[PDB]
C-alpha cells in the first residue's frame, strides 16, 4: 500500500493488534492502512484526483 | 502543500538561516490578512452553490454552443462533469486563498490538467472563461478587499490553463 | 450508531476454488455501522447466508 | 502550519472548511504577534542558548568530549553545537507555524536512523534537548515559557 | 434466488425425474400469470417514489412519535434510513411478484434483517405497519388482480420480519 | 431463468427493471406454450433419443466400448447412457427456463473435474452430445429444432 | 440497445452470447418495424405533443410560470419546452433502440446535478414527463402505448 | 465538539495531542462562557426568532404558503415553523460544541432524502435559514452575530 | 459501445435532430439482417473450439518456427496464450458482427494492441496470418452469405493490426 | 466517542428540549476545568515514556515471574505487547480526561478486552496492577487536582477489566 | 503451524531450559524418521490424483446415493467440491506427516470445518468415510512403514470431523 517498507515509528499498531487477534481480516487491515493519514499524505495530497 | 508560513520557513531553511526582520515582516503580513481570508472563505463556502449557479449561467450565456447539441457540455453527464469541474476550481481557489499560496493549485489542480482536457476533448479556453466568470461572481460576494486576493488565485488558475 | 459483529457463510456457486477458501466461506467480522448496509447487501447478493448479527459497541 | 492541516483535512473530505476549522485559523492568526515575539526572542539568544546548553551537556557527559568520545575535538564538538543550532531553529519554525510539523519533518522523521548511522548516542541528544529547554525557558516569560516548553518537550519525546 | 420456473426445475431435479403433467401445468400457470405480473411490475416501478411518499406519510401519521424526539425515526439520518428501508422492501417485493416466488425475499431481504433490526431496536410492529401501508397504497394503483398477488409478498415480508 | 437473470441484473444496480428487461420477460412468457410443447416432445421420446445417440456414439467411437475402454462392460455402458439421460433432462429444463442456466448449475460447473476423476474422455462427451443433438433435432420442427440445437451447442461447447 | 446490452453482458463474462441472449436479440429484431412505426408516429406529431404537454404541465403546476417560478417569462418557458422536446427525442431514440441506454447516456446521468444547478424543480420535471406520457400515449394504440408509457415511466422514475 | 475532533484525530494516528491541538483546545475552552451566553440569548428568544423568520421567509417566497405550495395551511405552516425551531436548537448545540457536528448528525445527514420524501424544496429551506440568520444576528452583538452567522451559513450551505 | 442502432442515434443526437427518412431506412436495414446475424453468431459460438483448433494448426503449419524452440509460441504457456488470443479475436469479431459495427473492434480489441504486442515481442504479421486462417476456417462453417459479413470484421482486425 | 459537551447535547436532543439552566451549569463546569485538563494532558504527553518505564518496572518488580520463562510477558514479543498495552491504557486515559467522559474507554479499549485477555491467557490481576502503577506515577507527575481527575479514568479501566 | 522440532523447542523454552538427554533423543527420533517421511511425501504427491480417484470411487461405490439425485454429491459442482475436499485432506495430511505434528490440521483444516459442513448440509459421516478410503488407498502405496504414520494423521482428521 505504501510502495516500500514503512519504519516502526510510522506503522499503525492498533490495526496490527486487531489483525493478530483475529478481530479484523486482511481486507479490513488494508482498509485501515488506506484510510490512515500516512496514505493521504503520500498518495493523495501531492497528486491531482485523476 | 505550502502555505505562506511554510514558504517563508522553506526559503529560510534551505540556506540555514534563522528568521530575519524580512521574514517576520512577511509573517506579520500574513497574520494581518488572516481575518479577511477567513471571512472570505466562510462567505464562499456559504455561497459555493450560488457562485457555481451564476458562473455557469453566464459562461453558457456567452458560449451557448457549449450546452447545445454538439458542444462539450451537451448531455446531462457532460454538463454535470462541467459543473463538477467548476466546483473543483472554486474549492481549490478558496484553499489557495486561505493558505496565501498557490502551491495547492500547482499540485492538486494544474498538474497534468491540460493533458487531461486534451485527452478528453475539453475546450481549455472556455474553461478559462468559466474561471473568469467565477471570479466575477465571487468578487461581488466577498467584497473588494477579499475580491483582490481571491482574484489573485482565480487569475493563477486562468493563467495556468491558458 | 456503532459496530456490528456479523457471522456469515458465503458458499461458492460459479466455480470450484483450488485454494483452501475456508476463511472466505464461513467468517465472523466486525463491521462499522455506516458500512453494514452495504456489507449485508454484498453478502446477500453473493448468495451468502448471514448466521447472526450482534451489536458489540454502542 | 495550522492552516495547512485544516486545509488538507477539508480537502481529503472534498469540502470547504467548517466553522470550527475557521475558528481555529482565526485563533491561530490572532496569536501571531505573540508567536513572532517569542520566536524573535529565541532568535536573539541563539548563541547564548547554544553555548549554555552545550556547557550543561558537556559537564553531565564528559566522556562525550573526552578522548574516544563522539564529540571529541573542535570539529566534532562544533558539529554537536551545530545540531543544537539546527533544533533551536526548528523550534522557532514550529513556534511561528503554530504546530510541530516543521520540527517533525525536518528533524524527527528518520532521526533515529540518522543518529544510528552517525553513532551518536540518542540519550545524549535527549538530555541536550532538555538542556536547551531549560536554558531557553529561563529566558522567556512564564506564558511564553510554557509554549516553548511544549515544542521542546515534543522534540525530547521524539528523540526517545 | 429461484423463480417459479426454477422452483419447479429444482423440485423435479432433486427427484431426478423428467417433467410430468403436473410440472407442465405449474409452468403453464406461471406463463398465464406472466403478462399481468409484468404489467404490475411496470405500474409499481412507475409509482415507486409516490408509493413510498404515501406509505411513509401514513406510517408517521398513525405514529407521530416515530419521527419526534426520542423516536426511532427521529433525525434526518434515521428518517432517511426508514424511507430507504421502505423503498428496498417495495423493490424486492416487486421482484418477488415478477418472479412468482418468495425465494428472493428470503435470500436478499429477510437474510439477516431480523437480527439487524433486533440489535438496533427497530420497532418490529411499526415496520409491519409500514409494510401494510405500502401494501394498501400499492393495491390502489395495481388493481385487484395484481393487488392480491402483491399482498402475498408484502405479507411474507411482514411475517418474516415479525 | 430469463426472469431470474433480469431480476439479478436489475438488482445489481439497485433499480427496477428497465423497459427492455420487461419486454424480455413478456417475450419469454408469450413463448411458454411453444417451449412446453418442445419439452413435452423431448420428454416423451427420451428413450429413443438416448438409445440412438448411444448407438451413434459407440459406432463412431468403438474404443469406448472395446476392452480397456471407459465404457467397456454392461455397467459402464449403463452409466454412460444414464449420463446421456441426465443431460437430456437438463436440456429440457433449460428449454422451459428459457436459458442454459439450469444446465449450468447442474451439469456444467465442475464437469471437467468430475469427468477427470472418472477417466471419462471429454471428446467422447462432446461427441455424445452432438449425437443427442442430431437425434433430437431430427424429431422436432425446424423452428424449434434450431432453438434446441442452441442448448445442445452450449452443452457441447461447455464440455469442450 | 438490446444488442449492445447483450454484448456487454456476454463480454463481462468473457463468453459468447447464450441461447437466451440470442433469442432476445431475435425477438428485438423481429419487433423492429413496429418500433420504427411508433417512433415515426411520435416524431411526426412532436410539436403537438410538446405544446399540449406544456399546457397540461402549466395548468397543473402554474407556480412554474408564476413570478418567482423557474419557467417564468417567455424565454424560460421556451427553454422549458425545449427540454420537453429533448426528452421526447430521447424517448424516440429509446423506442428504436429497444432499451433506455441512449436515454441514460444523453439525459439521465447527472440530471439531478444539472437541474439543481439550473434551479429546476424535479417534481416539475416529473409532472412534465407525465404530461408528455399522457399526450403521447393518447396518439397511439394500446399495444404501442404500453411500451411508450414504459419509456416515459423510466424517465419519470429517473427524474424522481 | 472541538475536543472530540482533536481526540479522534490524535487517536487515528495513535498519538497524544500535539501542542497545536492543545492550543486549539485551550482557545476553545477559553471562549466557553461567550458561546454559553450566545446560546442562552438564542434560547431565551427562540419564539421571536421563529416568528420573525417565518414572516420573512413567507414574504420572500409566498409561493410556499400560496395554494399549491408545500407550506399551505396552518398545519403545514406549523410544521414549517417546527422545522425552523429544530434548526435553531441545533444551532445552539453547535454554538456550545464549538463545531457543527451536532447539526451534522442530527439534521444534515439524510436531509436531502428526508425533504424529498416530504416534497419540501431545498431552496425554501436555504432561504428559511437565511431568514433565521438575519433575525438571530439582529439581536446579538457584532462578534456574537458573526459567531452565530458562521453556523447559520454552514447550515445554509449544507441545505444546498 | 456502439451498434448500428446506437451509431445512428449518436449521429442524430450530435446534431440535435429527430429521426428522418434516411435514419429509418438504416434502422430497417439493420433489423432486416439481425436474423442472419443471430444465426451466424450461434454458428460461431457452437464451433469456436473447432475454429481455433483448425486455424492454429494451419498457422503453426505455415510458420513452424512459431512453435519450435525459440519461437514466440514455444512454451506451453506461450502456446496457450497464442491460442487464447485467437479465441479473443474470434469472440470479439462475433460481437462486432452481431452489433453490425466495427466500433467494438477499435475500442475493445485494436486500441493499444500493436504497442502491447511490441512490448511483448509477439510478431504482429504472424498474428494477422492467424486471423486470416480464422477467416478461412470460419467462412466454410458459417456459409457464404454470413461469411461475407464475418469477413468484414475479420479483415477489419487484420487491417487494424497490419 | 462523546465528550461531556456532546453527552449533554445528546441528552437534550433525545429529550427534544433546548438547553436549560442545568445544562448550562454542566457546560460551565466542564469549561471551567478545561485549562487544568489541558495542562494535565500536556504534562502526560511530555512524560508518557517515563511513566510507562516506571510503571512497568514496578509491575515487573512486584511480579517478577511475569517476565521469567513460563510467565505471560516472557518473550521479547510478549514483553513488547505488554508495554504496548500499558501505553494504550495511558493514552486512552488521557483522552478520557480531556473529553471529561469515559465513553472512549468503553468504545475503543474495554469492549472485548476482558475476553481477549481471557482467551489469550493474559492475567487480569497483573494488568490491574500495572494500571494502578501508571495511576500513581501519573498522579505524582500531574499534581493534586489533575491526579484526582486522572484517577477516575484509571479506575474506570481497572473496573472495566473486572 | 508447528513442527516436531518446534514442538520440543517450545516445550523447553516455556521451561527456560536448555536441551537435555530427553530432548536430544526426541530430536534424534524425528531426524531418523525424516527420510521415510520424505519418501512417503514424494510418493503421495506423485500419486495424489490416483489416490483421490480410487478413494472417491470406493466411497461412491459404498454410498451410491451420494452421487444420485438427492445426494449431497449430486451435481457436477458438488461432485467437484467433494473431490476437492478429498484433495485438501490428502495434501494437508501429507503436510502434517512431513511435519511430524498435527498442528497444521487444527490450524488450517479443522478450524471451523464442522460448523461449515453443518451450515452447508454436508454429511460429516460420509466425509469421514471418504477420509478412511484415502487412508486405505494411501497405505497401499506408501508401504507398511509409512502407512501407520500417515494413518495417524488420517485418524486425526477423521476424529476432528467426528
Ligand atoms: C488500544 C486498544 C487495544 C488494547 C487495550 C489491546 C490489548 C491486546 N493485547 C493483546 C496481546 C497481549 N497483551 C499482553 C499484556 C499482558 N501481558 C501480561 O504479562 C501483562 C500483565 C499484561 C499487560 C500489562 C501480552 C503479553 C500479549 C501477547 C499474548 C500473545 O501473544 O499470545 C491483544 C491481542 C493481539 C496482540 O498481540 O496485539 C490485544 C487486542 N489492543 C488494542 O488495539
Ligand atoms: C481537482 C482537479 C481536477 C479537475 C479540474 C479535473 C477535471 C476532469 N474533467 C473531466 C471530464 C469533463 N469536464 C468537463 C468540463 C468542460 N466541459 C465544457 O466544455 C466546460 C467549458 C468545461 C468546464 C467549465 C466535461 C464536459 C467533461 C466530460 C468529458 C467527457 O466525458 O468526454 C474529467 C474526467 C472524469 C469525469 O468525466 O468526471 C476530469 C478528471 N480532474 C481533477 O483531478
Ligand atoms: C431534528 C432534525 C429533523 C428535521 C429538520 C425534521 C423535519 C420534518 N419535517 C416534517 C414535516 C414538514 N416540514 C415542513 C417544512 C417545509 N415547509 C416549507 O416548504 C419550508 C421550506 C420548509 C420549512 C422551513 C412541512 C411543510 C412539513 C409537512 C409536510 C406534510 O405534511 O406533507 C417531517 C415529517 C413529520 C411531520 O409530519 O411533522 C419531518 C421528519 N425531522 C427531524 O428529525
Ligand atoms: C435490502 C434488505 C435490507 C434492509 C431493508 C436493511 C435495513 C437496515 N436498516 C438499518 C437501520 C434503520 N432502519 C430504520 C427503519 C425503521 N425504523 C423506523 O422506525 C421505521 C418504523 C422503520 C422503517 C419502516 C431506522 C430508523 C434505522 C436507523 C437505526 C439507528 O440508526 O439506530 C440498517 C443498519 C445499517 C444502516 O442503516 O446503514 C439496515 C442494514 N438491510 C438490508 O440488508
Ligand atoms: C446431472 C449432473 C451429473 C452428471 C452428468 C454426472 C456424471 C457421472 N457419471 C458417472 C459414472 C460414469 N459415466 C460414464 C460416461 C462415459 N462413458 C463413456 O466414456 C462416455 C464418453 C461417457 C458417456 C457418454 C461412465 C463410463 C461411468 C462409469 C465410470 C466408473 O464408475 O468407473 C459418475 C460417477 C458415479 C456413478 O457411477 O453414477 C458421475 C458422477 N453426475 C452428476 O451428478
Ligand atoms: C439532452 C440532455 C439535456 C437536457 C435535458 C438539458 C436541459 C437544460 N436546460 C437548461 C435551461 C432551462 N431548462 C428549463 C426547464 C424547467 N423549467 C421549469 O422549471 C420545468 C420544471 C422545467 C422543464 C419541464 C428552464 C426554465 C431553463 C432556463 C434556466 C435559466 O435560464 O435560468 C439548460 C441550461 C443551458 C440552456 O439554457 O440551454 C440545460 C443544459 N441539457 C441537455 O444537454
Ligand atoms: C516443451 C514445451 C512444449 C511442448 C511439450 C510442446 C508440444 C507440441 N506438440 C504438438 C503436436 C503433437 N503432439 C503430439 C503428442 C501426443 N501424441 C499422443 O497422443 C501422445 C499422448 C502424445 C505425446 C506423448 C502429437 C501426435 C502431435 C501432432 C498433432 C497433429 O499432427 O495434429 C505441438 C503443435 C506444433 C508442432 O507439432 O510442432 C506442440 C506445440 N510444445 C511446446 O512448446
Ligand atoms: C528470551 C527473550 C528475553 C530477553 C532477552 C529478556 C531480557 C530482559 N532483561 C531484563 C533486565 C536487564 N537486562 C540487562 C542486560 C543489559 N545490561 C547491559 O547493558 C548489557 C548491554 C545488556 C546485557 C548484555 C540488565 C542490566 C537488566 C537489569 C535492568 C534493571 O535492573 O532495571 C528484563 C527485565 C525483567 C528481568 O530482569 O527479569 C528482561 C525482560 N527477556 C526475555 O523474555
Ligand atoms: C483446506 C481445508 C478445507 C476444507 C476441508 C474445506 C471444505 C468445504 N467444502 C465445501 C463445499 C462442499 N464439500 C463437499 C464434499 C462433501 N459432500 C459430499 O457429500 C462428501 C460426503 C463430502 C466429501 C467426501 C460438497 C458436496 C460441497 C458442496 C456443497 C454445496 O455448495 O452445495 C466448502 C464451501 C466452498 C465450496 O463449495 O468450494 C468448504 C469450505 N474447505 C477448506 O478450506
Amino acid at each position: 500500500v505504501f510502495e516500500r517498507d514503512v519504519p516502526d515509528y510510522q506503522r499503525l499498531s492498533y490495526p496490527e493488534s486487531r489483525l493478530k487477534n483475529g478481530e479484523i481480516s486482511m481486507r479490513e487491515f488494508i482498509r485501515q492502512l488506506a484510510e490512515s493519514d500516512l496514505y493521504r499524505k503520500q498518495f493523495y495530497e501531492p497528486y491531482p484526483n485523476t | 502543500m505550502q502555505d505562506a508560513i511554510t514558504s517563508v520557513i522553506n526559503t529560510y531553511d534551505v540556506q540555514g538561516k534563522y528568521f530575519d526582520t524580512s521574514a517576520f515582516d512577511k509573517l506579520k503580513a500574513y497574520y494581518a490578512t488572516g481575518e479577511l481570508r477567513v471571512r472570505a472563505a466562510g462567505t464562499i463556502s456559504a455561497n459555493a452553490a450560488t457562485i457555481i449557479k451564476e458562473a455557469s449561467a453566464k459562461l453558457f450565456s456567452n458560449q451557448p454552443d457549449l450546452v447545445r447539441p454538439g458542444g462539450n457540455a451537451y448531455t446531462t453527464r457532460r454538463y454535470a462533469a462541467c459543473v463538477r469541474d467548476m466546483d473543483y476550481f472554486l474549492r481549490y481557489a478558496t484553499y489557495a486563498m486561505l493558505a496565501g499560496d498557490t502551491s495547492i493549485l500547482d499540485e492538486r489542480v494544474l498538474n497534468g490538467l491540460k493533458e487531461t482536457y486534451n485527452s478528453l476533448g475539453v475546450p481549455i479556453s472556455s474553461t478559462v472563461q468559466g474561471i473568469q466568470a467565477m471570479k466575477e461572481v465571487t468578487g461581488s460576494l466577498v467584497g473588494s478587499g477579499a475580491a483582490k486576493e481571491m482574484g489573485v488565485y482565480f487569475d493563477y488558475l486562468s493563467s495556468g490553463l491558458s | 450508531t456503532r459496530l456490528f459483529k456479523v457471522t456469515a457463510l458465503i458458499p461458492s456457486y460459479k466455480k470450484v476454488r483450488g485454494g483452501r477458501e475456508l476463511q472466505n466461506t464461513y467468517f465472523t467480522k466486525l463491521v462499522e455501522y455506516d458500512r453494514w448496509f452495504a456489507e449485508q447487501q454484498r453478502i446477500q447478493k453473493q448468495g451468502g447466508k448471514i448466521l447472526s448479527v450482534k451489536m458489540v459497541a454502542g | 502550519s495550522v492552516v495547512t492541516k485544516a486545509i488538507v483535512s477539508a480537502d481529503a473530505e472534498a469540502r470547504y472548511l467548517s466553522p470550527g476549522e475557521l475558528d481555529r485559523i482565526r485563533g491561530f492568526v490572532s496569536s501571531g504577534e505573540r508567536r513572532l515575539r517569542v520566536a524573535q526572542t529565541l532568535t536573539e539568544s541563539r548563541e547564548r542558548i547554544i553555548k549554555q546548553a552545550g556547557d550543561q551537556l558537556f559537564q553531565k557527559r564528559p566522556d562525550l568530549v573526552s578522548p574516544g568520545g563522539n564529540a571529541y575535538g573542535a570539529e566534532r564538538t562544533a558539529s554537536c553545537l551545530r545540531d543544537l543550532d539546527y533544533y533551536l531553529r526548528l523550534v522557532t519554525f514550529g513556534i511561528v507555524a503554530g504546530d510541530v510539523t516543521p520540527i517533525e519533518e525536518i528533524g524527527v522523521i528518520g532521526v533515529k536512523e540518522m543518529y544510528r548511522n552517525l553513532e551518536v548516542p540518542l540519550p545524549g541528544m535527549v538530555e541536550a534537548v532538555k538542556a536547551m529547554k531549560s536554558v531557553a525557558t529561563g529566558l522567556l516569560s512564564g506564558d511564553d515559557s510554557a509554549e516553548v516548553g511544549y515544542y521542546f518537550d515534543y522534540l525530547a519525546g521524539a528523540l526517545a
